[PDB]
């Protein structure tokens, strides 16, 4: 997904699927559309839900990636708190 | 079947989960995070998300709401100071659109303790009678003995 | 920051994958990469070329440009060296540069970018180091 700004409905579906690869790919697809500068908050609860505690680095690294380029803007699955869904289980 | 089990810290959520999964009473630590496990009961495989109840984590439950078929809300029946707080958490949880049709099962837990509030008392304090929009049930439990646990899984499976 | 962005480009006229260390160059990243890397960063087959008041360091790989951009600078050796280390890391993820395969490993490359250059200051990376993260 080079740059496709309407694809956020499919990404939500792909983000949790019971297959780790699909989830990683989805979250990756979100990153590439934001970096170009395209739509991203719809997904947030889905994105945040699988990855949170785990020591399994790749999804964690992917989520960690998305928190330095848009964390502030996206708020469906995060909202505003001191120990946000950016860092609460990332302790 | 997808299940979200929450409640305030120390209610007994992880004790319940691992009693169900291992038939064992484990020595818990506060859960900073979740535990997720699959349990077989009578041809149903329940995937239970036990999400820690301390404040930081409490702020995160909303990410586990979506796709939830049923909600186990664990209450420490012996703690009277925090029952109002439980009531407050649970009431706005009931207002959550992703939790809209999910089956609501309250566990009044630590029923084994001498001064534990009764399930009826808890039902009045949590305002359970006022839920008309979906299925609810309250069940007295003791997670250490295992009492009431499977009666819960039973009720849940009949959603 | 001294290093605005670290960016992999396709001279299709767009930034294929790119990294904004702290929220500044979002959409900005794509326009710079899209115009300048097409002209060889406006180069002549010189690693440093500066255009529209932004220093572009680059290496061509196919129809693609691996690009480092700065608009400030601390030392000569350093800018090349982060780009260089990046160029060891990029074929591990994408088997040279190529827009479709670059696109698929947005996460891989992007993560390396954060790791390599942190808050615009050129840290160091290596293919083994990269592994712990994507594990």
């Amino acid at each position: 997904m080079d740059s496709e700004p309407p694809s956020e409905i499919s990404l939500k579906n792909d983000l949790e699927k019971g297959d780790v690869k699909s989830k990683t790919e989805a979250l990756k697809k979100v990153i590439i559309m934001i970096l170009n500068g395209e739509k991203l908050p719809g997904l947030l609860m889905t994105i945040i839900r699988f990855v949170l505690p785990l020591q399994d680095h790749t999804i964690k690294k992917l989520l960690l990636v998305f928190w330095e380029i848009v964390p502030k803007t996206t708020p469906d699955g995060r909202l505003l708190h001191e120990m946000i869904l950016v860092c609460d289980a990332y302790r | 079947m997808r299940i979200l089990m929450v409640g305030l810290d120390g209610a007994g959520k992880t004790t319940v989960l691992y009693k169900l999964k291992l038939g064992e009473v484990i020595t818990t630590i506060p859960t900073i995070g979740f535990n997720v496990e699959t349990v077989q009961y009578k041809n149903i495989s329940f995937t239970v998300w036990d999400v820690g109840g301390q404040d930081r984590i409490r702020s995160l439950w909303r990410h586990y709401y979506r796709n939830t078929e049923g909600v186990i809300f664990v209450v420490d029946s012996n703690d009277r100071s925090r029952i109002g707080e439980a009531r407050e958490v649970m009431q706005r949880m009931l207002n959550e659109d992703e939790l809209r049709n999910a089956a609501w099962l309250v566990f009044a837990n630590k029923q084994d303790l001498p001064e534990a509030m009764s399930a009826a008392e808890i039902t009045e304090k949590l305002g359970l009678h006022s839920i008309r929009n979906r299925p609810w049930f309250i069940q007295a439990t003791c997670a250490t003995s295992g009492e009431g646990l499977y009666e819960g899984l039973e009720w849940l499976s009949n959603s | 920051m001294v290093l605005l962005a670290a960016a992999v480009c396709t001279k299709a006229g767009k930034a294929i994958v790119s990294r904004q260390f702290v929220e500044m160059t979002r959409t900005r990243i794509e326009g710079l990469l899209a115009a300048f890397p097409k002209l060889m960063n406006t180069g002549k087959q010189h690693t440093f070329v500066e255009t529209e008041s932004v220093r572009y360091v680059y290496q061509p790989m196919e129809k693609l440009y691996m690009v480092l951009i700065t608009t400030k600078n601390s030392n000569i050796l350093e800018d090349l060296e982060t780009l260089r280390l990046f160029s060891r890391v990029i074929p591990e993820y994408c088997r040279a540069l190529e827009e479709n395969e670059i696109s698929e490993h947005c996460f891989d490359l992007i993560f390396a970018f954060d790791e390599i250059v942190a808050l615009g200051y050129r840290e160091n990376v290596n293919l083994a180091q990269i592994r712990t993260f994507t594990e």
